[PDB]
């Protein structure tokens, strides 16, 4: 007998495990597909569910052509149940296999399409923070889109006993010894393994033995393969940096040689009084959980500071102006 | 199984809402939103056709529509409420009521 969430009709499985239980929804009137993302809530803190909903909140309001949409989360006391875009091209990776390695050149059309969503989000306060092959789905026209921006913390787990850690061959030295650390910074790094990945087809840190393989993420030494070119080799090191002070920035990569080739956006304005705040706008943000403290929503927005309720408010008034 | 974001932000360009139904056929279907209509004073509405009507509640008065689908599967049915024009809030107010008696 036939399960719904909302509109939306469960159909079969098409992800399970590792990284989540994934679902075909069916809108049962508009018969539109969309994939539902299945997550267990029973141990996710009150403040960790807020902080999630505050980033979605945003996810919810921009689009960029290589960030996949979500539609909305539903919540029961055992589940949230993130209801997402249907692509229909698979991933990433799927299509390195076939190849085992990729042209440099097409190398470089994938890795500006992450790297112009990373810059789009990172400039909405979005990070990633555990950016992974599974995340780069593929589309219709076999355009990337990145799943899974705002949702780190959600934690989606293969198992009920074992805690879901992130994945390591992707992750920062700073992630990985559980530091304070620039999640722009967590996310450039993990993009230069995944570009490392498609240019080699093999990653450059690796070991069946999980205590060796931190070691070596740590250390930060890996082979780099000599038919990789000299300025994409010196990109790959400016990004796959241990010293996260060093490591380069989203705009220096943009700025690098290897990516230009060779051939040849919300205002965020401050509130003086709360006279000045929209009141539909007030009400709108108010309806979320996240926000149950309507003073402390109004000191957030007063204040000089920019947080991520400024950043919801000039999108939905925005949003409001046309 | 509560939306977060069912009134935060509408970005299709019709504001609605979804209610599926289990276990009524479509006479009890009629009969819940009909009697649910009855039971604000402030609205009224009409029938205009074997499977939707017309309501308005009554600053800008709400107009909606609501509709009736059968989804296919046993027979399980969908309502849909169209607002049409008015305020949003007072169109989501009124859908609760609504939607209160037909889910019970």
């Amino acid at each position: 007998h036939a399960q719904y969430v909302g509109p939306y009709r469960l159909e079969k499985t098409l992800g399970k495990g590792q990284t989540g239980l994934v679902k075909l929804g069916i809108h049962c009137v508009t018969c539109q597909k969309v994939a539902i993302k299945i997550v267990n809530r029973e141990k996710l803190s009150e403040s960790v569910l807020m902080k999630v909903e505050r980033e979605i909140a945003i996810l919810k309001l921009i689009e960029h052509p290589h960030v996949l949409k979500l539609h909305d989360v539903y919540e029961n006391k055992k589940y949230l149940y993130l209801v997402l875009e249907h692509v229909s091209g698979g991933e990433l990776f799927d299509y390195l296999v076939k190849k085992g390695r990729l042209t440099p050149k097409e190398a470089r059309k994938f890795f500006r399409q992450i790297i112009s969503a990373l810059d789009f989000c990172h400039s909405h306060s979005i990070c990633h923070r555990d950016l992974k092959p599974e995340n780069l789905l593929l589309d219709e026209r076999n355009n990337i889109r990145i799943a899974d921006f705002g949702m780190a913390s959600l934690q989606v787990g293969d198992s009920l006993l074992e805690t879901s850690c992130g994945s390591p061959h992707y992750a920062c030295p700073e992630v990985i010894r559980g530091e304070k650390y620039d999640g722009r910074k967590a996310d450039v790094w993990s993009c230069g393994v995944i570009l490392f990945a498609l240019l080699v087809g093999a990653l450059p840190f690796d070991d069946d033995n999980l205590r060796q393989l931190l070691e070596k993420v740590k250390r930060g030494v890996f082979h780099m393969p000599h038919f990789i070119p000299p300025d994409c080799q010196s990109l790959l090191r400016g990004m796959i940096e241990v010293d996260a002070a060093r490591r380069l920035t989203l705009e220096h990569i943009q700025k690098h040689i290897w990516y230009i080739g060779g051939k040849n956006k919300v205002q965020i304005r401050s509130l003086p009084s709360l006279e000045d705040i929209d009141p539909d706008v007030l009400d709108s943000m108010h309806s979320l959980g996240c926000f149950r403290d309507r003073n402390k929503l109004l000191q957030d927005l007063l204040s000089e500071e920019e947080n991520q309720e400024k950043m919801i408010y000039f999108l939905l008034l925005d949003r409001k102006l046309e | 199984k509560k939306s977060w974001f069912g009134n935060f932000i509408n970005l299709e360009k019709e504001e609605q809402i979804f209610v599926v139904i289990k276990d009524k056929p479509l006479s009890s279907i009629k009969a819940d939103i009909v009697h649910a209509f009855l039971s604000i004073p402030s609205l009224s509405h009409s029938v205009i056709s074997q499977t939707s009507f017309r309501a308005e509640y009554k600053q800008k008065p709400v107009k909606f529509q609501v509709d009736i689908t059968y989804t296919e599967g046993n027979g399980i049915y969908s309502v849909t409420f169209t607002l049409l024009s008015g305020p949003s809030r007072r169109f989501k107010r009124v859908v609760e009521t609504i939607q209160a008696q037909l889910l019970s």
